[PDB]
């Protein structure tokens, strides 16, 4: 298939979506809902690019790329202003909310919520209203419960339940109050439960084990093991 | 205007209502030509020549957005190997404002079940849901009671008229939330799960209910079903000289001599509607503003009184016509209580799924009670501008949030001069830190 | 603590019937336990899904949900206030005055007797005859702030 | 533990304006001349005062989200109360 980036042409994979494609072409797209192996969802609103009709086309139309077919012929912009603005204004959204947390929080230095906060280019508050507030839950040993952080991406509940049929994770609430987590306190009894703390893109769920001995992602001596 | 003559031809709807506001029974529906149109539908037509005969009379969907019928049916699979098929009947009607269905289903229950008859054989449906809010309780007794009678006298179950077709009709009570009515939100909601919708494509009718061919109708479109089989196409055709076919329940309300609900032609203006059905307004109150179809529709002004009530016109104008309820606002309204009060609806009814609705919606409330009170700050009014914009058609997973902003993006058009009255503070969010001096931008 | 009656578990069983998946009786089992109990207690969320053979976590997502499937006690009677905009232009925060006056509650809240627990509902359908309650299973319309009183008064 | 390797340190200030709750603080006074090099290392015992410093009255936790003994959810600042997920309001 043939798309066109903002004018510059690629060859991809017809079968793939536009965000799959644009980020293995090495384009950045900012997203939260879409995993590589979760599937697209398009619930975040965060991966919203700009589709032409055709070359000879101005106006335009927001889609989101993680649920728009890479087909041949087609013509999206990433750099587009309306675009970047729009993308600016989910981040914002989900700023309005999120706990001053990053100097206490695990997953400083390792979010993806933070990195895709700075590449929108999203550094000034408007917001002057409350942020919501969320008690949170004992998970067991090894995950470690922030609800606070949440931006439901819902991510987990995708992963745990339709990719690792656990049975014990689930989302709860509703409008602006949606809560993720277990039914009631008690250990996660899924044996992979493990990858929440890569698969939330924030610090809800986080590695407990490494909480007792916290270090930032900068200061690891990491080495290639099995 | 009390001199009201609803005859069956100018009535199709609403010519067999009761004077004392009494449901409609098997035997007061049959004797008044009921299960004409499902006789004629089930003996003499096949399920194709009914699809066609629907999509050239032009019925288009009463739900709000007015989908061709006939398209939506024709657009269910041809496999032969798929016969699992669903037919559902949006009873919901949350939208503030709407009240069409609720006598529809109160009175003349038979109708509903004798549209979701010829519905359900056009479309080869199995099964059928009449996907009902939980507050209808005397629309769920009437309805369970019409499908007893109707079961009974052999018009719904197993060999209905000798003609091998199975049907069975199911009442599914709701629990009460607004996203209960975007129809694959109301797949869900059928199957038992949390009413979030979804992407569409695949529509429902390809991949609907557990998966199956499913068609989602309104209970106003199934009840003008059985007229349109039981009179003709041409009938249908030549009741009113406007591109919207048919009849539709129309009706004004809030503070108004008469608010209700009437059965009027496509093409209708809002004017002598307001005038001569709801009275105009009442005793010292002077009209300001108009909202044409529910609570997701833009506000009108005096100027948009004369505009026929039809998609196409209303569209024109910058609204949309909705389920053409329109509700009056007087002037002793304020624009910015009456867009508050609508935006705390509509952020509390989010289904939570997408991001902008869901945190962008709140936004609004709180910019929209600050302003209320007389606390807003500059740059609130272009907040509510980028939300507006940026909440449109879209952007958002589904149209719960379009129809959130139409009315402030309306309010804030016309009556801008009440917004910016609420702004009477400077804008700050921050704090002042005793060391360090704060970066005074300009 | 918790174990479903009898009738309740006939009457989940009859609504699993109804439905291609047992699934879809979720929110009707809910309905019938609150019908059964005022409200859904934090055993009937495992009890539900032991009948239906759906997670717990899927049965308190559906009772979370859905704003009429009470996760907390209510009193005896549930009001039921419309807050929408047709009510809210007939007046609807003069009943909503008189209910608070009357009952010393806010919305939200349940009397110290378990008697009332007052609401704001949505739009309830009848717009033209607003403003609207709904108190147990009647709707009244018409309200005026000197008809709460009476009102109230018939639902001991 | 807390240790600075004051042989080091080129008083340069980028951890002050780094420190995002104003622990760390550089501060008027210079005489800091040493016998062993071992001795300008400098623990959490040499560092931290007993005041406030150059910023008196900024507390982060009074700022964080993340819930301390005397500040429990809803208890920052612009901070709402945590609404139950089963409370009865809609
Ligand atoms: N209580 C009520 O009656 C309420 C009504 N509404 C109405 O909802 C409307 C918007 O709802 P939507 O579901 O987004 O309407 P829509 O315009 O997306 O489609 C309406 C119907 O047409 C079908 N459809 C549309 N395009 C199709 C296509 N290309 N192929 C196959 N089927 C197609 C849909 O499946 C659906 O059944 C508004 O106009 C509003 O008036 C909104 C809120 C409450
Ligand atoms: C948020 C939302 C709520 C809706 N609620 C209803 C509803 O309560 N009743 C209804 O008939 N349609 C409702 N709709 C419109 C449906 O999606 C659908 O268009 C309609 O129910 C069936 O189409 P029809 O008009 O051809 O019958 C809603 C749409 C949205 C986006
Ligand atoms: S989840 Fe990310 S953005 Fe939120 S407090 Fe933690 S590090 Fe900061
Ligand atoms: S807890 Fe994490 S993975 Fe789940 S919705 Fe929230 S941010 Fe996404
Ligand atoms: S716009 Fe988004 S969050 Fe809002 S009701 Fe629709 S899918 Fe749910
Ligand atoms: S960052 Fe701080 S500790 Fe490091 S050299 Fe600069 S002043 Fe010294
Ligand atoms: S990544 Fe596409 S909408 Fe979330
Ligand atoms: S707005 Fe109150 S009944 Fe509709």
């Amino acid at each position: 298939a043939t798309i066109h980036v903002d004018g510059k042409e690629y060859e991809v994979n017809g079968a793939d979506n536009l965000l799959e494609a644009c980020l293995s072409l090495g384009l950045d797209i900012p997203y939260f809902c879409w995993h590589p192996a979760l599937g697209s969802v398009g619930a975040c609103r965060q991966c919203a690019v700009k589709q032409y009709q055709n070359a000879e086309d101005t106006r335009g139309r927001l889609v989101m790329s993680c649920m728009t077919p890479a087909s041949d012929g087609t013509f999206i912009s990433i750099d587009d202003e309306e675009a970047k603005q729009f993308r600016e204004s989910v981040v914002e959204w989900l700023m309005t909310n999120h706990p001053h947390d990053c100097p206490v929080c695990e997953e400083g230095g390792n979010c993806h919520l933070q990195d895709m906060t700075v590449m929108t280019g999203h550094s000034f508050r408007r917001y002057r209203f409350t942020k919501r507030t969320h008690r949170n839950q004992d998970l067991g040993p090894f995950i470690s419960h922030e609800m606070n952080r949440c931006i439901a991406c819902y991510r987990c509940v995708r992963y745990y339940k339709d990719y690792a049929d656990g049975t014990d994770l689930g989302v709860y609430g509703a409008h602006d109050n949606v809560y993720f987590g277990r039914p009631e306190d008690g250990t996660l009894e899924s044996e992979f439960s493990g990858n929440l703390v890569e698969i939330c893109p924030t610090g809800v769920f986080t590695d407990k084990t490494h909480s007792e001995r916290y270090n930032r992602k900068w200061d690891m001596q990491f080495a290639p093991s099995i | 205007m009390k001199n009201i003559i609803r005859t069956p031809e100018t009535h199709p709807l609403t010519w067999r209502l009761r004077d004392d506001k009494q449901p409609v029974w098997l035997d007061e529906y049959r004797s008044k030509n009921g299960y004409e149109g499902a006789r004629k539908a089930l003996t003499g037509l096949s399920p194709d020549e009914i699809v066609n005969q629907v999509k050239d009379a032009g019925l288009k969907g009463r739900g709000g957005a007015g989908f061709s019928t006939g398209l939506k049916w024709s657009l269910m699979p041809k496999d032969e190997s798929m016969n699992i098929r669903y037919l559902l009947c949006n009873a919901d009607e949350m939208e503030p404002g709407t009240y069409k269905d609720r006598l529809l289903m109160e009175q003349l229950p038979h109708l509903l079940v004798e549209g979701m008859l010829i519905s359900a054989f056009a479309l080869k449906a199995y099964r059928g849901y009449i996907f009902l809010r939980g507050e209808y309780i005397e629309a769920a007794v009437n309805l369970r009671r019409a499908i007893a009678e109707a079961t009974e006298a052999g018009l719904l179950g197993k060999n209905i008229m000798g003609t091998g077709f199975d049907f069975e009709l199911f009442v599914h009570t709701g629990a009460g939330r607004y996203i209960c009515g975007e129809e694959t939100a109301l797949i869900n909601s059928l199957e038992g799960r949390r009413a979030n919708p979804r992407s569409k494509p695949p529509f429902p009718a390809t991949s609907g209910a557990w998966g199956k061919p499913t068609c989602v109708n309104n209970v106003e479109t199934l009840c003008n079903v059985p007229a349109i089989l039981a009179n003709g196409v041409e009938w249908y055709q030549n009741i009113s000289k406007s591109k919207d076919a048919g009849t539709k329940l129309m009706g004004f309300s809030g503070r108004v001599k008469n608010p209700g609900l009437w059965e009027l032609p496509f093409g209708t203006t809002a004017r002598e509607i307001l005038e001569d059905y709801a009275g105009g307004m009442r005793d010292g109150l002077k009209f300001k503003a108009w909202q044409p179809g529910g609570a997701g529709t833009d506000f009108l002004t005096e100027a948009h009184l004369d505009l026929p009530m039809e998609f196409e016109s209303i569209g024109k104008a910058g609204s949309r016509l909705g389920t053409a309820l329109a509700m009056a606002v007087d002037h002793e309204i304020n624009m910015v209580s009456l867009v508050r009060n609508l935006e705390e609806f509509f952020a509390r009814e989010s289904c939570g799924w997408c991001t902008p609705c869901r945190d962008g919606l709140p936004w609004s409330v709180k910019i929209l009670r600050a302003l209320e009170r007389g606390e807003g700050q500059p740059g609130d009014i272009e907040t509510l501008e980028q939300l507006c914009r940026f909440l449109g058609p879209g952007k958002t997973f589904c149209a719960h949030a379009p129809g959130a902003v139409e009315p402030l993006q309306s309010a804030i058009k016309y009556f801008r001069e009440e917004f910016e009255a609420g702004i009477k503070q400077p804008f700050s969010n921050t704090h002042l830190i005793n060391g360090i001096q704060p970066n005074l931008l300009k | 603590a918790f174990e479903l009656s009898a009738a309740e578990r006939e009457a989940i069983e009859h609504e699993m019937h109804h439905y291609e998946d047992p699934r879809a009786a979720s929110i009707e089992a809910l309905k019938i336990v609150q019908k059964q109990r005022g409200w859904v207690p934090d055993g009937a969320i495992h009890a539900i899904a032991d009948v239906l053979g759906i997670p717990a976590s899927d049965v308190e997502g559906v009772a979370t949900f859905y704003s009429q499937i009470f996760r907390q006690p209510v009193g005896r009677h549930v009001i039921r206030y419309c807050d929408s905009v047709v009510c809210h232009i007939n007046g609807y925060q003069g009943i909503q005055a008189a209910l608070e006056k009357k009952l010393n509650i806010k919305p939200g809240q349940t009397t110290f007797d378990g008697r009332f627990t007052l609401l704001p509902t949505c739009c309830l359908g009848n717009c033209d005859k607003g403003p609207n309650m709904m108190i147990d299973e009647d709707t009244h319309a018409h309200l005026t702030p000197e008809a709460i009183p009476e009102l109230l008064e018939r639902y001991k | 533990f807390f240790r600075i390797n004051f042989s080091r340190c080129i008083f340069c200030g980028l951890c002050e304006e780094a420190c995002p709750t104003t622990a760390i603080q550089l501060t008027p006074d210079f005489e800091m001349g040493e016998y062993k090099r071992q001795d300008l290392v400098y623990e959490k015992e040499d560092l931290l005062i007993s005041g406030p410093g150059k910023y008196p009255e900024y507390n982060f936790y009074r700022m964080a989200g993340m819930a301390i003994d005397g500040k429990d959810k809803g208890e920052a600042e612009n901070e709402a109360k945590p609404i139950d997920v089963k409370s009865l309001l809609p």
